[PDB]
RNA sequence: ACCAAAGCUAGCUCAACAUAAAUAAAAUAAAACAUUCACCUAACAUUAAAGUAUAGGA
RNA sequence: GAUUACCCCUUCUACCUUUUGCAUAAUGGUUUAACCAGAAAAAAUCUAACAAAGAGAACUUUAGCUAGAUACCCCGAAACCAGACGAGCUACCCAUGAGCAGUUUAAAAGAACCAACUCAUCUAUGUGGCAAAAUAGUGAGAAGACUUGUAGGUAGAGGUGAAAAGCCUAACGAGCCUGGUGAUAGCUGGUUGUCCGAGAAAGAAUUUUAGUUCAACCUUAAAAAUACCCCAAAAAUUCCA
RNA sequence: UCGCACACGCUUACAUCAGUAACUAAUAAUAUACUGAUAAUUAACAACCAAUAAACCAAAACAACACUAAAACGUUUAUUAA
RNA sequence: UUUACCAAAAACAUCACCUCUAGCAUUACUAGUAUUAGAGGCAAUGCCUGCCCAGUGACACCAGUUUAACGGCCGCGGUAUUCUGACCGUGCAAAGGUAGCAUAAUCACUUGUUCUCCAAAUAAGGACUUGUAUGAAUGGCCACACGAGGGUUUUACUGUCUCUUACUUCCAAUCAGUGAAAUUAACCUUCCCGUGAAGAGGCGGGAAUAAAAAAAUAAGACGAGAAGACCCUAUGGAGCUUUAAUUAACUAUUCCAAAAGUUAAACUUAACAUGGACUAGCAAUUUCGGUUGGGGUGACCUCGGAGUACAAAAAACCCUCCGAGUGAUUUUAAUCUAGACAAACCAGUCAAAAUAACCCAUCACUUAUUGAUCCAAAAU
């Protein structure tokens, strides 16, 4: 009866996984997203999926910039 | 060792299929002999391949 | 108080000892089913090897 | 509960099972008695023996080892297979016997009608019956492919069948008896004394949707932590005083 | 109105006497079909018996005959023997 | 003659017609011999049984033959007041329904139209033919006689009916003797309006009512009686059928062996019985999905992206748009140490840093574009 057909995706729970003022450790996720909706800052990483991740141990935190990035740190 | 041997029958020698038993009998022929000791002509029925090691018995 | 219950004794189970012929299956288990299946028909004592060596739509 | 040594008035929707929900016009029960359905220790918790050893010549062992004590119920098929019993019923056939008035008629065991006998067309009655195939009226064949006695033969991985999926001992899509067998049933119908504490309605899969396997929960017995309600620093919430 | 004899069978039901509260025949009467005890007809009736070997063609239907479906049972001779 | 026990009929059988297979022996056929036996279809008799062998089957052997073998036997356009199309043209097929029959045991539209029958005829009879969807041995068209078969019209006669009434007998009723059954949770058992799993004597509110039988009526107690025979479910069962898949036993073959002969200094024959594989016709075991506004049919089954699913996740419907089982161009992804995301299991992402040797990337909007075990192979 149904002409059209599609299926349904399973979700990879794109998001932020840390926020602003939690300790962190290195090499850990920071924010999982689908192309850029934020921008890597000081000892943050880039990925091949666009994932944030944290260099090296210390305190994460948001800062925005208009020159309109936005950039994210980890303050040891 | 030949007379009613019942084994098992398969397809292809190598069974992940049906394994139908199957019925086994020697072959009967005569074999007509002379007995001199007992001075009589024998007739015997029994296995043709037992005979070629009779000839080699003698 | 009426039909009624309640009062005994035969009887046996089990262990030990004495003394005119010819491959049986399948249901079933593998939640279907098809190779496969401890088991059962007759011979097969204890401890440990051991549920090990291996086998099995492995 | 009141009330009189009795009753009326007032206060209350059987039990059980199955369910989102039953006094339910959903299920089971006449009543009573009696009979009748949770018997398995590996790892574990717990009580004791000894301790780098335990344990009755066998195994384990960076506190183990040995022993004891704790949790997983019954009834039910339709069918399958094996070995036999069944043609005194019925179906066909073999052998040997018997039976089928009378009337019209040209020679005619020839035609038609009609009693016995062999069948069961229609109607009615009977419907835990006279009877688990009936009785009454009526109707067919009635010298033929007829009816019947006695003695025999053919059976279930079949026989027989003027062939209907009929018959083969009152129910044959394949008889009955015994055995395999306590076959298999994810189903349905069931599962009995007291008290106390806590206390569940949906994440993905599955030849799966009336069933299972770990998460989402929960319970017992111990330890080491901390957790939440969570404002402004920031990205209805996600986080944190 | 429809039944007396021959069976295959059915294993004292039957006949006489005695007793029937009770059971037995859905009750009484009683009893051929209840209990108890005691009677249960023969034969020339029906079952049970010679071994073989030879001869012969042209069915039965109150049948010389005819027809068809090509014909239940029948007799004779000789030997041995009871 | 047939479903003994719901069907007695058009069904089966039957004389007869035709096709086709059997030239052979002593417990079928048959103590038979082509005028006989088996098999199939049709079904007295009467008149007939036309075409097609490309496929299947069968017979002679790869080619052909064979319809009383399995079966099949067309469409469109044009042509004279109207209409119709003797005729012509064309496509296709192995060949395109001949005789006869026909709103039929066949006709959907349909109660076709016309005629007969009747005061009225969806039935019946007689005709017409655009025969949805007749057809010549699963025979065609008729046919005297025959039928407990299936239909239609006049007459005759009737309690069938208008329209019922009376009588007789056996029951029902009374008394006496003997004394059941299914059913049954317990029952003090009214009605109405509403409610309650949506149809209440037990709930609510009103109405009605001293307590108990017998002879009768069958509305209710979703009455009694059968664990629905329809529907669907179960990875139930059984019967039947096949080109479902997988193949022992039986009937006939191809070869090599057993048993016999032949030449020269390696080859040919099978009388009886018995083998190993092998080729056909017969037979033997089971399977027969799910989702689903019942099932079946249809559609769908895994994955990716954009909405439904408003400012971190996730979230359904047989809701709604598009995409994939890859396509191509250049450089090439060598060894392993932290630490995280997601996550029931199993599969998926990011990656500082160390060492050896140099100094992955673009398009198909950005991502998709695959497969967990055991078993095979180019060779490790």
């Amino acid at each position: 009866s149904s002409k059209n057909l599609g299926g349904k995706s399973p979700g990879k729970r794109f998001g932020i996984k840390k926020m602003e003022g939690h300790y962190v450790h290195a090499g850990n996720i920071l924010a999982t997203q689908r192309h850029f909706r934020w921008h890597p800052g000081a000892h943050v990483g880039l990925g091949k999926n666009k994932c944030l991740y944290a260099l090296e141990e210390g305190v994460v935190r948001y800062t925005k910039e208009v020159y309109y990035k936005t950039f994210v740190h980890v303050v040891p | 060792g030949e007379g009613w041997v019942l084994g098992h029958r398969y397809v292809n020698n190598d069974k992940l299929s049906k394994r139908v038993r199957k019925v086994w009998k020697p072959q009967l022929f005569q074999r007509e002999l002379y007995s001199e000791i007992l001075d009589k002509r024998f007739t015997v029925t029994v296995t043709m391949r037992t005979l070629d090691l009779i000839d080699q018995a003698c």
